[PDB]
């Protein structure tokens, strides 16, 4: 998904 | 024919060659807001007339141009910055920081051409 913004960009989502 | 307005080619470019040297021109295809909960995120379906590709975010500093309804649906732009970013899964996303209007959606008024969905796994 790419639905919320949490999804493009992992490095920052702990 | 209208596809001779749009870079085919460059989105399998940005997505297998990441070089973000060429300014593509592409086809807004569909803006649609990413859930954010702030500042509002638009995620950008586009075109080269080859290929659509839903994997594009706007950088917010270029959300008036969505929000005043300078860029929408059937626009043609030139990209002249972006960055592409590889997530833990192996995605890749296209974040555009530069762009420029040449031919407003009223301008065009339909999807050129018969693109088809980027095949990325």
């Amino acid at each position: 998904s790419l639905s919320t913004i949490n999804d493009w960009d992992d490095m920052d989502d702990f | 024919s209208m596809v001779g307005q749009l870079s085919e080619g460059a989105i399998a470019a940005i997505m297998q060659k990441g070089d973000t040297n060429i300014k593509p021109i592409l086809q807004v295809i569909n803006i649609r807001p990413i859930t954010t909960g702030s500042p509002p995120r638009y995620r950008l379906l586009m075109s080269d007339g080859l290929n659509t590709l839903s994997s594009f975010m706007l950088a917010t500093q270029l959300n008036p141009l969505v929000e005043e309804e300078q860029l929408s649906s059937n626009c043609v732009c030139q990209i002249h910055r972006f960055i592409v970013n590889t997530l833990k899964d192996g995605r890749r996303v296209v974040i555009l920081m530069e762009l420029e209007v040449l031919k407003s959606a009223e301008a065009v008024g339909v999807k050129i051409g018969n693109p088809v969905p980027y095949n990325e796994g």
